[PDB]
This record gives structure tokens, C-alpha cells and sequence, in this order.
């Protein structure tokens, strides 16, 4: 276990929730060795980086957060046991990578979140599986909200997401064409013809596509587009399921011998308890805006330390001190205030 | 009566939060005027009885219980205070556009008549008015008063396609004079912000949208000798109104010299077959206002900015000139009613009893003859103006002023007549009338049907 | 009832004067004989029509243009906008009381075309599927760097303060309280972009720089500049695509690569501190120098006059 990858539980059959959790646990299984790696089920909360897919490099302590992170950092650090128009390739592959990070994310945000039906009857019911008992209430909330303001630009909302039907299957079919149409050209199946992308871009490709086609729902409109218009993308996603990801990754290095267990490492009582205070504590109006960005700089300087930089220490101590003096202020105005004999008198006599 | 009775030693009840500082400052005097002890009946009696409303204007004090007893010769005055905290969580009738008003108050904070009141507000033309102020007498005087307040609002401008962001704080120093006006010097520095402009904005109100500081020292005169404020048949009210911003110490981006008056007056006319209380009266009025760009620092000398539609007046409406739209009158630039920098606004009532009804009921009929007019300044008279606009000195700013007011003079103003009926409810002035423009520009708004005002100005 | 007062109620009013003058303000800012894009700039550079500092802007700017359009540009701000962002087109007044409705940015090309000064199918043709995911690396991985770079580094703060917050207001208050907004923004959009941001702490969107990778951010930018460089390679042509006249992708990357290495070519001496590479320098550093040439090339074909453009 050299390195550590924490992402989200294994749901709808495959061995994570997240796009890009699951397109960073096949760039290990295909190029690090199994022992090498060891998969961690978590939640943004439980890692520092409060970003997921998260890699822990043991060897120095180091937090990576993020998909295009984790792969860059495998190259310039590689493993003991790693195995990987020339330039077109290259840039085929970085334009597709930022492709599918900012089309193919609100795309399936709609099919999944956006959708109130979909997200309510598979969604929803998919994170609470993959958390301790408190979690699924703060959490999958904050996740769907977030998820929502990526495809806020799509245009389409809940009720979009399925006469007010006879254009409304039109806006989300267009939608779906518009991505699957650049997907389509690039011919992820490594066969012959068309073009070359990377291990990498195959292995993001395959996340953000799978999402959209194994989970099953009440509103399949999505899957029902990939499949009838686009039946070369369908064998591909199958195809690398069945070989990356066979049994729906039953094989894969789990922490503890398990998907579940490896979550109870940082699931404590404590540990647990902490995370689900903190989220309610960034819901408290008006000082939630005001402990998240305090939680989040903290945090940073974390992740930033791990890297081997070395951060400002900040003023907390300044802002202790100056809670401190707010508290006797405000104590001894109520002691002055309330307990002070009364200003006048009943009876006023002058003479 | 005539005979000589010192009171001497006196007893107030009922002061048990007020501080005998301020009860010292009050009753000290009538004290004092016991000394001459010459016919103290008729000289002393009528000492408290003018000192009793001295205490009713802390406001501190219940007016409903304000009792005074008598006895041999001790004078015992029993008083109740007010709730520390009234949440006055209610709407608004007179103010009808007032929606709702929760106003919470904290009152006799520090014994002196003290008060925070932190209001609410939220309803149609306005989406939301949070102001919170600070009241205190300055020297146990209740006339001298000051005030700081904050507020944070929202407005609607409707009639511009446009709406602004208010916020900025105010220090106000108003002041009684014993014959009875109200002066008042107020500090404001407001933070305005132009936004969401409607899609029928015109390109002026586009080129004025933005972020813009007010820094403005206005001081505040008023004369209300009318009989009746809401219905005034006798009297006569002169109020005026002016403001300087930006120049000198003031920092911001206006810099300008407003000056609003208003004169108003009724005469009222008793019918020979009819006796006592007529109820039929003859009134008038009269607004003027001037605003002059200025340059920003301490010479009079200098390039001065043209005036933006935020500051610049606007004329027309139940409140204006009846007969026209709100804004209604001035420059339109498309649908948008762009303000003016100089106008001049008349009135010819005739208030009316209606028949089978006696004179003290608050119904009335009205017959005016409102008129009014509002012109912009331009740099029309100048020669020629600079590469770099926006900038006029003081000899075209002078000019374009006079060439303003010139404006005014010739032509016939914008005139509507109309009857109505009129509501003198205490709290505000209800009026509902027909009205009927007769000459105005083109561009300007008016209308020929049923026009329904309701306020506490009215022109 | 209606009708016996219509034929009465057209009677009134008896006089009607000519509209009174619009103000002075309004007078010498609307008034023009040319459609005037408002887009973010400074007097003097409007004066000249030199290239605005936003990207935004700046893209559609460049279009007009290249489309021969002859129009004007002058200074605005968001809240002016039809559509709550700058740019935008005010055709010229036909009247002196009316005008005619504001151009969005979408009918920007739309109007170009009805008033020749003709064939703008090139400024607006649809891209082929590969020429759609390299325009996400301007839209995306281009804009992100130009957003946390100008906005949520402290280097570039005077330059902030200077294009945007200052010219705003004199108001050191008010002045501050639009800092913290723009960068408040800056964050939020840089926060929704898998390159860099990501991050998940509440139900509200991260607003912060705390919340926001750099280094994802600038190595997003500079992978995506390499890719760029290569793909304006494989074209014939001194254009993308081996087209003989630039495009809306060529404006769209124009409207990026100018203003880094307008305003984020920075000295060495800081980046040598630092240890990172400003974005003008990796602008002129991608490929062997591609996206150099396609912006001078470019800037000598929508500014032919302009000689001031070296940063
Ligand atoms: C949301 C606010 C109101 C906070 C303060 C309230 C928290 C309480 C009510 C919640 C938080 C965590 C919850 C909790 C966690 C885990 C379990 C284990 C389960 O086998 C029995 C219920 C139990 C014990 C529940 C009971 C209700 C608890 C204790
Ligand atoms: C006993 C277990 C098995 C389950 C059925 C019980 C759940 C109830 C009793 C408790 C457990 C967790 C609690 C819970 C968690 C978190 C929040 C978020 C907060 O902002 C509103 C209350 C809310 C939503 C509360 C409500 C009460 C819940 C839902
Ligand atoms: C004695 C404890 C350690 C045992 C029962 C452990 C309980 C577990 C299930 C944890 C999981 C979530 C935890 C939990 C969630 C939230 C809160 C709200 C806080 O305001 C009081 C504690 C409380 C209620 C804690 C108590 C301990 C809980 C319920
Ligand atoms: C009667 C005494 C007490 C003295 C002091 C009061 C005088 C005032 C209140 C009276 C005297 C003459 C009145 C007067 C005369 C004529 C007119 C013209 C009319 O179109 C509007 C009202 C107006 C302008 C009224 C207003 C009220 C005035 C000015
Ligand atoms: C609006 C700007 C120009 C500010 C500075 C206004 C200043 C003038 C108009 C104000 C400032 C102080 C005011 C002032 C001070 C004191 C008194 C004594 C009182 O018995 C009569 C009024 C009088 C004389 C008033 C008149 C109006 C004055 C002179
Ligand atoms: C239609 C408008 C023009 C009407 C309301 C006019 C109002 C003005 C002109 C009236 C209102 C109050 C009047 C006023 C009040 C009191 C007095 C005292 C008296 O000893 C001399 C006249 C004088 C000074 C008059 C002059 C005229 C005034 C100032
Ligand atoms: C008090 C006695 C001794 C004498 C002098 C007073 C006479 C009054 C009735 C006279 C004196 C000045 C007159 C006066 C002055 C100016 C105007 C302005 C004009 O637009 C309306 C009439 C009005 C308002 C008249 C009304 C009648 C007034 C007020
Ligand atoms: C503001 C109030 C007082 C209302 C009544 C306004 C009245 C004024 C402005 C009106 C009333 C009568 C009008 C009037 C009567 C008759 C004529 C003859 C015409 O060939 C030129 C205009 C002229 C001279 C107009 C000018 C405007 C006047 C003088
Ligand atoms: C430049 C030279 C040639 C001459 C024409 C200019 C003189 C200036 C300095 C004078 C002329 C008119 C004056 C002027 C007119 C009217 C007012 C309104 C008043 O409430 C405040 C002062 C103010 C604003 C003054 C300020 C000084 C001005 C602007
Ligand atoms: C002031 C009261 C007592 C009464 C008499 C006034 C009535 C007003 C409404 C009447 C009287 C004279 C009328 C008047 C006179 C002359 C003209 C010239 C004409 O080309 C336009 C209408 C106009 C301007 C009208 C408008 C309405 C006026 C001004
Ligand atoms: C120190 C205490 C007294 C401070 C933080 C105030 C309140 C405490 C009790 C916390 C505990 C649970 C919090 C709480 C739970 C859930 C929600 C739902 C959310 O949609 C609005 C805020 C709200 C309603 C917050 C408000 C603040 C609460 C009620
Ligand atoms: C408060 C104001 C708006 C009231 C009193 C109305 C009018 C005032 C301004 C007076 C002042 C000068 C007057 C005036 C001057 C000269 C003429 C030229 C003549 O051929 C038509 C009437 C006309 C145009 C009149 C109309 C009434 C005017 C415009």
C-alpha cells in the first residue's frame, strides 16, 4: 500500500458513485499493481482536500486532490511497479480531458441530480449506502447542490428532465447530442481507425460515460439516447467494464478487505460525529459563510504543508484573542445594564 | 386667583427609569417662577400646565395617564411610562405603499429619552428597508435632538425602468424653535447603486447605471402654521429644502448645490346666508428647485460634472402635479422619464363641503388647477466643448442655468385640472379624483382618467 | 360608457409643445452617429478603439471587427447590460428622444450582418466535433487561469484594483466593497471547473481562494496553451483550421493570449522569486512560439493602426 485512493462507495454496479472517483480508480487498476494501491472509501469530508477522488502518497505524506492531479502525479512520481503525430495525441488528449470536466459533467449532473425523480428513487439512495448513519443528511445535499450549479448552464431544470412534453424531450435530446456527438469521433476502443488519446483520457471517458449508462432509473432518457443513437460508445463503456471492472470490482485492493470496511478506519464515533457538526455547523446563518471559509484555509494549509511548502502561519491566535474581548465587553455591558439599581425614583421631591 | 400662594415643594409619580437630571432640567425653571409671588394662581398655574407638555415630548411618558393633582401648596403630578420594548410588527394603512412595518423599539435606553429603533420594511415599489437608528436629546433639551441611523434599502423606480441600492448611514441634528419651526441639519453618506435596468431601459438611464457616493450636508427648514396638515383651510406652510454634496470637505462622486421651497396656503371664505364654520376654502401652492453642478474641492472656480438621474428632480404624479403619471413631466428619453435640473410647480384648489353633510366631516370636494414644468441643463450655449466631455466650467455651467430657468418663462406650463373628492384621515391624506390634462410636451405622461392619491404631501 | 367618452376624451390635450431637451449627461454620451459596443476600457483607449482589457469583451470586439462593421466603443459597466454582463450594442439614436433596442451579445453578429460597410458565415460557422473540445480549452482552462490569476492572486491586486474597482468609484468604501464581490465571483466560477476547483464544504458555492487549487489551475492553463500551440500547427494556413481569413476560434483565443501577454507578462526577477511562470510569458513560450505569431497576425488584421501592443 504505498499509495492510498479515497473515493466514493462502490453503487449502481460499479466500483464508485462519482465520475471521477471511478475514472481514478481504473488508471490504477490498469497501470499500478494490485498490491501497490489500496482503494478507501470516504467522503469530502473525511480528507483534507474535501475534494474526491483524493490519493494519499504514503511514501511522503502527501495530499493530492483531484483526477488530472492524481494522474500527474503518478507520472512525475512513479511507483515501483507502473506501467503507462505523436504531439497530436498529446494535445487530442488535453482537449478532450477539459472536455469532458466541463460538458459531459452537467450532462450527467441532469440525469442523475438535477432530475428531482431520478435523484430521489437511485441517487439518493445510492450515497446513503456509501456513509455512516448521520452523514446521508448533510452530505448528498451539499453534493446534489453542488452538482446542480454545474449544469445550472444547460438551461434545463427537474421538470425539463423527463404539450409541455413535446419539446421538452426536444431541449434534452439536443442537449445529450451536442456531448455525445464529440465523444463519439474520438473511438475510445483503441481499435482500428480513428483518432488516439491517452491512457488517461480513456480512463475519464470511461467515468463520466458509464454513469450515464449502467445506472438504472426511473428516467432512462439518457441511456435510451446512448444506446439508440450512439451504439459505438455503448460497446465500449461494456466492454471496459467487463475487462477493467469485472464482477463490478469485487478484486480491487480495498482497504480492510472490503468496500465497507474500508471505511470504518476513519468512521469512528468521534471521528464521525466531528464531520457531522462541522456540516451543520456551515449551515448556521451568517457564521456558517464564516466558519466553512475558516474550516477551508485551514484546511488548504494542510494539503499545502503535506506538499512540501511552507505557509504563512495565520492570525488565529489574533482573532482568539479578539473573540475574548468581545465576550468581556458583552459581559460587562449586561453586568452594568441588567442589575444596576434603577435611574429615577418613584417618589421626586424639590424643594 | 389673584392671591399669593407659592407652591414650593412639588412631588412627581411615576419616575422610576428617567433620570432626576432630566426631570431637574424641566421642573427647575417652574420652581424659579414662584419667586415673584405676585397673584401665583395666575402666574404659576399656568407655569406647570406649560411645563406639563415639556414632559409629554420625551415620549417616555404614557400621555394617555398624564393626571395632575392638586392639594394645599404641594403639586402632585402622576405620570406612567411606556414600554421598554414595543415590537410594533404591523402594516401600513395611510402610507398604503408602506406595506408592512416592523418596527421594533428600545425606549428610555440610559434613563434620558434615549431610543433604538430598529425598523422593517417590505412591499410594492420597495423590496426591502432595514434601518436601524439611535435618537438621544442633547442637554436634557426634548426640542434639541440627535439622531444616527443606518439603513440598508432597495428601491424601485418603476417610471425610470431601473431600480436602486441604498446604503449608507445618517447623522441628523433636528432642532424646535420655541415659535414653532423645525429646523434639521442632517450628514448623509449613501452608497447608490443603479441596477436592474428593465429590458425597455433607455440609453440615459444605461450611461447613468453604475456605483456612485453621496457625501451631503442638507439642512431642512420648516413652517407649518395650517390649521390642519392633511386638510388645510386656514394658514399657511413653507418648507425648504437644501443640499450641498461633494464640495469641499464632502468626498464623493456627486458633487452638486440642490435647493428645493415650497410655499403653500389656505384662505378660507364664509358664505353671507350661512353662519359660523363655512367649510369652503381657497388654497395654493408653489415649488421651486435648482440644481447646480459643482466642481469637487474647496474653489468655486473649476470643470463640474453634469448631474445624474439619481439626483436629478422629478415631477408628476398624486404628489405632483395631478393629471400626469408619476414622473410624468420633464425630459423622456423613449419610455424612460429622465429627471430635470430645474423646475417650478403651481397649485389652484378650491376645497368644497358636500351637500347634506355637516362642514367638520373630513369629506370634501376639490377642484385644482395644477401645473408644473421641468427642464435639464445642457451645454447648448457654450462655444465649444472640450475633447474630454462630461467636464463644464463655471461660466457653462452658469449658463446653462440660466438658460434653464429661461426655459421655464416662456411657454405655456404643463396644466391639468380636475375635480375630486378628498379623505382627511389623520394618519394620511386620501384623494380620489378625475382629472384632465390640458398642455404638456410631447413625451410626457398623462392621464385622462380616474387618479387615486394617497399620502401626507400634496401639491 | 366607452364610447361616449372616447369621442370626448381625444379632445384633451388642446397644446402640445415640442419634447424638452434631454440632459447634458445624456446628450453627450448617447448621442452618436455610429452603434456603440460598450464593453470594459478605459477613455483613452476608447478614444483609439484599442482592444479592451476583458476577455469577454474583447472576443466580441474583435468579431465586430472582422465583420468590417464600423462602430464605436465606450466604457460600461454589467449593470447596463440587457443581459446583466457587458458587451453589449446601442444602434444609434433615430430620433433624439427614441432609440431603438440594445443588441445582446448573441445578435452582435446578427446586426453586423444587416448593416455592411455581408458574408460573416465564417465569424459564426458551427466547428466540426475535434474543433469543439480544444474551444473547451479557452472557454475553460484559459478562462480559469485568467480569473484566479487577475482576481484571486495578490500579484496582480494593483491591476485589479486599477482596471476595475477604481474607475468605479472614488469611494475607498464603496471600492472595497467591490473588491470583495469581483473576487467573491471569480471564485465561484473558478470553483466550477474540475481543473482546479471541485471542493465540496456546504450547501453554498466555495467563494474563496482557500477553496480553489492554483496549481491545478495554472498546470490546466499550460497543458491547454501546449495543445492549442499544436493544433494552430497542423494548419496550412496562418489561422486554425487552414482557414484563409480568422474565425470565431481564433477570436476566441485572441481574446485571451493578448491580454496575458498584455497585462500578465510580468518581470522575471518576481517569477524567478515565485518559481512560477507568469501567463503572458507561457503564452509566447507555448509550442515553439505558435500562439506568439497568431496574436500579432491577428492584432495586425483587427488593429492594422495599433503599434503599442508589445505589453
Ligand atoms: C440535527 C440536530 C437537531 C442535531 C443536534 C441532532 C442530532 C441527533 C438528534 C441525531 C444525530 C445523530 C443521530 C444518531 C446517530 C446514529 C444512531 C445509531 C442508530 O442505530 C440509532 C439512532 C442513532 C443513535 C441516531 C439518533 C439521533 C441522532 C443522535
Ligand atoms: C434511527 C435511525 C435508523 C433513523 C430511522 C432515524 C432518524 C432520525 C431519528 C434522525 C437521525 C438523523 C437526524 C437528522 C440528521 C441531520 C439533520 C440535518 C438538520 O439540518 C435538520 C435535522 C436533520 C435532518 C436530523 C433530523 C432527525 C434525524 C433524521
Ligand atoms: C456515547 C457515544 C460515543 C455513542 C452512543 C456513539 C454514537 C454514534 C452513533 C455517534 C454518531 C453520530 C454522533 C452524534 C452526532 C451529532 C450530535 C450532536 C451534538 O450536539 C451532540 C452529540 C451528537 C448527538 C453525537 C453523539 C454520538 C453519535 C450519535
Ligand atoms: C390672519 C392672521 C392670523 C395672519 C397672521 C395670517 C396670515 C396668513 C395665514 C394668510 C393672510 C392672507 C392669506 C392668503 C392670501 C391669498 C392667497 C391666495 C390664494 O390663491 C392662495 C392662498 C393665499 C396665499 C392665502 C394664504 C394664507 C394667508 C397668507
Ligand atoms: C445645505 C448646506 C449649505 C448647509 C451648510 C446649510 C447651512 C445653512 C443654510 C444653515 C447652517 C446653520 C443654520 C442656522 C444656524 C442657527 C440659526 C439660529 C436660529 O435662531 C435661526 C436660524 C439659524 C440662523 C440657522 C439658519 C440656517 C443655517 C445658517
Ligand atoms: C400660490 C402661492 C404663491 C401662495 C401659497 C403664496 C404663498 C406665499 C407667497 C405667502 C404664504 C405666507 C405669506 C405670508 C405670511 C406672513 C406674513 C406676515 C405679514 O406681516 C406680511 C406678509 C407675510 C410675509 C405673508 C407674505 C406672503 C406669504 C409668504
Ligand atoms: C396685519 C395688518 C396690519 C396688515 C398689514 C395685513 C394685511 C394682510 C391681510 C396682507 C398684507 C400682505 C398681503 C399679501 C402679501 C403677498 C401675497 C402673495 C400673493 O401671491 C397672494 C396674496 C398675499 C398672501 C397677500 C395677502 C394679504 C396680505 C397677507
Ligand atoms: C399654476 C396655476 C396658478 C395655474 C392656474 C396656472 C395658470 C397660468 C399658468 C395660466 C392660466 C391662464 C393661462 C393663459 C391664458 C390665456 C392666454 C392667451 C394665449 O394667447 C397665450 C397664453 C395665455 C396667456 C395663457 C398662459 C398661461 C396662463 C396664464
Ligand atoms: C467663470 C466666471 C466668468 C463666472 C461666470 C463664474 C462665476 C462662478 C464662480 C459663480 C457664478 C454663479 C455662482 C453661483 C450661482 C448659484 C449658486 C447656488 C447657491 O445655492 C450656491 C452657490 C452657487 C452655486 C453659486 C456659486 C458660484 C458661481 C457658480
Ligand atoms: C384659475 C381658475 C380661477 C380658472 C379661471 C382657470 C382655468 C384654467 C384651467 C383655464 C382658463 C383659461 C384656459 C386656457 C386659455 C387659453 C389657452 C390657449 C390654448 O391654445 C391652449 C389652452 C389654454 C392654455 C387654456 C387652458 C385652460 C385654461 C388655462
Ligand atoms: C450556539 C447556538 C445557540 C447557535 C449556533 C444557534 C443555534 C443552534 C442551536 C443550531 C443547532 C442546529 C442548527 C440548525 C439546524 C438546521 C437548520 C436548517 C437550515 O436550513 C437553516 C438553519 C438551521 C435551522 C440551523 C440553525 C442553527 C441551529 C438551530
Ligand atoms: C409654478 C408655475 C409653473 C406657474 C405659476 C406657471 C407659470 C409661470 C412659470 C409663468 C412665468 C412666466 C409666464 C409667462 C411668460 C410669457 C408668456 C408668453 C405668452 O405668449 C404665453 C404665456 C407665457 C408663456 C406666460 C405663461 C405663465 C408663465 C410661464
Amino acid at each position: 500500500g504505498a499509495v492510498q485512493l479515497h473515493v466514493w462507495g462502490p453503487a449502481f454496479g460499479l466500483p464508485s458513485i462519482d465520475a471521477e472517483c471511478l475514472a481514478a480508480i481504473a488508471y490504477l487498476a490498469q497501470t499500478l499493481g494490485s498490491a501497490d494501491y489500496q482503494l478507501i472509501q470516504s467522503s469530502p469530508s473525511a480528507v483534507p482536500t474535501q475534494h474526491l477522488p483524493t490519493l494519499y502518497d504514503s511514501r511522503t505524506s502527501t495530499w493530492i486532490g483531484g483526477f488530472t492531479s492524481i494522474t500527474a502525479h503518478l507520472h512525475t512520481h512513479p511507483p515501483p511497479t507502473f506501467q503507462s503525430t505523436a504531439a497530436s495525441a498529446t494535445a487530442d488528449g488535453t482537449a478532450y480531458t477539459a472536455f469532458l470536466s466541463a460538458h459531459a459533467a452537467p450532462l450527467l449532473a441532469l440525469s442523475l441530480y438535477v432530475s428531482s425523480a431520478n435523484y430521489g428513487a437511485a441517487t439518493r439512495p445510492a450515497y446513503s449506502a456509501v456513509l455512516p448513519l448521520p452523514l446521508p443528511w448533510t452530505e448528498p445535499p451539499a453534493v446534489r447542490a453542488a452538482m446542480a450549479r454545474r449544469a445550472a448552464h444547460l438551461g434545463l431544470s427537474s421538470l425539463d428532465a423527463d404539450t409541455p412534453e413535446q419539446k421538452s424531450r426536444i431541449r434534452l435530446e439536443e442537449a445529450a447530442r451536442e456531448v455525445l456527438d464529440v465523444l463519439a469521433e474520438v473511438d475510445w476502443a483503441a481499435g482500428g481507425g480513428g483518432r488516439q488519446v491517452a491512457a488517461e483520457v480513456r480512463c475519464l471517458a470511461f467515468g463520466y460515460l458509464a454513469l450515464m449508462l449502467l445506472p438504472d432509473v426511473p428516467r432512462p432518457w439518457l441511456r435510451e439516447i446512448m444506446e439508440g443513437r450512439y451504439p459505438a460508445l455503448c460497446t465500449f463503456v461494456r466492454d471496459f467494464r467487463a475487462r477493467v471492472f469485472p464482477q463490478g470490482g469485487k478484486l480491487l485492493p480495498w482497504a480492510d478487505g472490503g468496500a465497507q470496511a474500508s471505511a470504518s478506519a476513519s468512521a469512528s464515533a468521534s471521528a464521525v460525529a466531528l464531520r457531522f457538526v462541522r456540516a451543520v455547523m456551515a449551515e448556521v446563518p451568517l457564521v456558517g459563510e464564516w466558519w466553512s471559509r475558516w474550516w477551508t484555509a485551514r484546511k488548504k494549509r494542510e494539503v499545502l504543508a503535506s506538499k512540501g511548502a511552507k505557509p504563512a502561519p495565520s492570525n488565529d491566535l489574533l482573532l482568539l484573542l479578539g473573540a475574548g474581548l468581545g465576550l468581556t465587553v458583552v459581559g460587562a455591558g449586561v453586568f452594568f445594564y441588567r442589575g444596576l439599581p434603577p435611574f429615577g425614583e418613584a417618589v421626586q421631591v424639590w424643594r | 386667583i389673584l392671591t399669593p400662594a407659592s407652591i414650593s415643594t412639588l412631588e412627581v409619580h411615576g419616575a422610576t427609569n428617567t433620570r432626576r437630571s432630566l426631570l431637574d432640567q424641566i421642573f427647575k425653571p417652574v420652581l424659579e417662577d414662584t419667586a415673584a409671588a405676585g397673584t401665583t394662581l395666575g402666574q404659576v398655574l399656568d407655569r406647570v400646565g406649560a411645563a406639563t407638555k415639556k414632559l409629554a415630548r420625551f415620549d417616555i411618558f404614557k400621555e394617555e395617564g398624564f393626571g395632575v393633582f392638586l392639594s394645599e401648596l404641594d403639586i402632585s403630578i402622576r405620570v406612567k411610562e411606556k414600554s421598554r420594548l414595543v415590537f410594533s410588527a404591523g402594516t401600513d394603512f395611510g402610507n398604503a405603499e408602506g406595506s408592512a412595518y416592523t418596527n421594533a423599539v428600545v425606549r428610555n435606553i440610559f434613563g434620558g429619552a434615549e431610543t433604538l429603533t430598529v425598523n422593517a420594511s417590505t412591499g410594492t415599489r420597495t423590496r426591502s428597508a432595514y434601518n436601524a437608528t439611535f435618537s438621544t436629546p442633547i442637554n436634557g433639551n426634548p426640542d434639541l435632538r440627535l439622531s444616527v441611523e443606518a439603513l440598508r434599502s432597495a428601491t424601485q423606480k418603476p417610471w425610470a425602468s431601473h431600480e436602486e441600492h441604498l446604503t449608507g448611514a445618517n447623522l441628523r441634528l433636528a432642532w424646535l424653535t420655541e415659535k414653532g419651526d423645525t429646523h434639521a441639519l442632517a450628514y448623509s453618506s449613501v452608497w447608490r447603486q443603479l441596477t436592474g435596468l428593465a429590458p425597455t431601459a433607455s440609453p440615459t438611464v444605461r450611461a447613468d447605471a453604475g456605483d456612485s457616493l453621496k457625501s451631503s450636508l442638507t439642512h431642512t427648514f420648516t413652517r407649518d402654521r395650517r390649521d390642519n396638515p392633511m386638510l388645510p383651510q386656514s394658514g399657511y406652510l413653507f418648507r425648504s429644502v437644501s443640499e450641498l454634496a461633494g464640495w469641499g470637505p464632502l468626498n464623493g462622486d456627486v458633487s452638486f448645490a440642490k435647493t428645493e421651497v415650497e410655499a403653500s396656503g389656505a384662505l378660507p371664505v364664509a358664505i353671507p346666508g350661512l353662519a359660523g364654520k363655512s367649510g369652503v376654502s381657497v388654497g395654493g401652492g408653489l415649488r421651486l428647485g435648482v440644481l447646480y453642478p459643482l466642481p469637487l474641492g474647496y474653489s468655486l472656480t473649476g470643470a463640474a460634472q453634469p448631474s445624474r438621474i439619481n439626483d436629478r428632480f422629478q415631477l408628476g404624479g398624486p404628489n405632483d402635479v395631478r393629471g400626469f403619471k408619476i414622473g410624468g413631466l420633464g425630459p423622456h428619453d423613449g419610455v424612460d422619464a429622465v429627471g430635470g435640473d430645474v423646475f417650478a410647480a403651481g397649485s389652484v384648489n378650491a376645497l368644497l363641503p358636500l351637500p347634506r353633510t355637516g362642514p367638520d366631516s373630513p369629506l370634501r370636494l376639490q377642484l385644482y388647477a395644477n401645473a408644473g414644468r421641468l427642464v435639464a441643463l445642457n451645454s447648448k450655449g457654450t462655444d465649444k466643448e472640450g475633447k474630454e466631455g462630461l467636464a463644464m466650467d463655471s461660466a457653462a455651467v452658469f449658463k446653462g442655468v440660466k438658460s434653464a430657468v429661461g426655459k421655464l418663462t416662456n411657454g405655456i406650463p404643463s396644466l391639468a385640472a380636475g375635480v375630486g373628492l378628498v379623505y382627511a384621515h389623520p394618519v394620511a391624506r386620501f384623494e380620489l379624483n378625475f382629472s384632465l390634462p390640458l398642455v404638456l410636451r410631447r413625451g410626457e405622461e398623462g392621464r385622462k382618467g380616474l387618479q387615486v392619491g394617497v399620502g401626507i404631501s400634496f401639491l | 360608457i366607452p364610447r361616449p367618452l372616447q369621442r370626448l376624451f381625444d379632445y384633451f390635450p388642446l397644446r402640445i409643445y415640442e419634447p424638452n431637451e434631454l440632459p447634458e449627461r445624456s446628450q453627450q454620451l448617447t448621442s452618436g452617429d455610429l452603434p456603440t459596443l460598450y464593453v470594459f476600457s478605459t477613455d483613452s483607449d476608447a478614444r483609439l478603439g484599442l482592444p479592451s482589457f476583458n476577455p469577454g469583451c474583447l472576443k466580441w470586439q474583435t468579431l465586430l471587427r472582422l465583420a468590417n462593421l464600423d462602430f464605436r466603443i465606450l466604457p460600461s459597466t454589467n449593470h447596463s447590460s440587457p443581459t446583466g454582463s457587458l458587451p453589449f450594442l446601442l444602434p444609434p439614436r433615430t430620433s433624439p428622444t427614441a432609440s431603438p433596442a440594445p443588441i445582446p451579445a448573441s445578435g452582435l453578429l446578427s446586426f453586423a450582418r444587416k448593416n455592411p460597410w455581408l458574408d460573416l458565415g465564417h465569424l459564426d460557422a458551427d466547428l466540426p466535433p475535434r474543433a469543439q473540445a480544444y474551444l473547451a480549452l479557452i472557454t475553460h482552462s484559459l478562462r480559469n487561469a485568467w480569473l484566479c490569476a487577475l482576481y484571486l492572486d495578490p500579484t496582480h491586486d494593483a491591476l485589479l484594483r486599477r482596471l476595475y474597482v477604481d474607475p468605479a468609484s472614488s469611494s475607498r468604501a464603496v471600492r472595497a466593497a467591490l473588491l470583495h464581490q469581483l473576487r467573491r465571483a471569480a471564485a465561484e466560477q473558478v470553483a466550477t471547473a474540475s481543473s482546479g476547483g471541485g471542493k465540496i464544504v456546504s450547501l453554498a458555492p466555495v467563494d474563496s481562494a482557500d477553496g480553489i487549487d492554483e496549481e491545478a489551475v495554472y498546470r490546466s492553463a499550460r497543458d491547454a496553451l501546449d495543445a492549442l500551440a499544436s493544433l494552430l500547427r497542423e494548419s496550412e494556413t496562418a489561422w486554425f483550421f487552414g482557414t484563409e481569413r480568422p474565425g470565431s476560434f481564433d477570436a476566441a483565443l485572441f481574446s485571451y493570449t493578448h491580454l496575458m501577454v498584455e497585462y500578465m507578462s510580468e518581470e522575471e526577477d518576481t517569477e524567478s522569486a515565485k518559481g512560477r511562470v507568469s501567463l503572458g510569458r507561457m503564452v509566447k513560450e507555448a509550442g515553439n512560439g505558435e500562439l506568439a505569431e497568431h496574436r500579432e497576425r491577428m492584432l495586425g488584421v483587427a488593429w492594422p493602426e495599433w503599434d503599442g501592443y508589445r505589453r
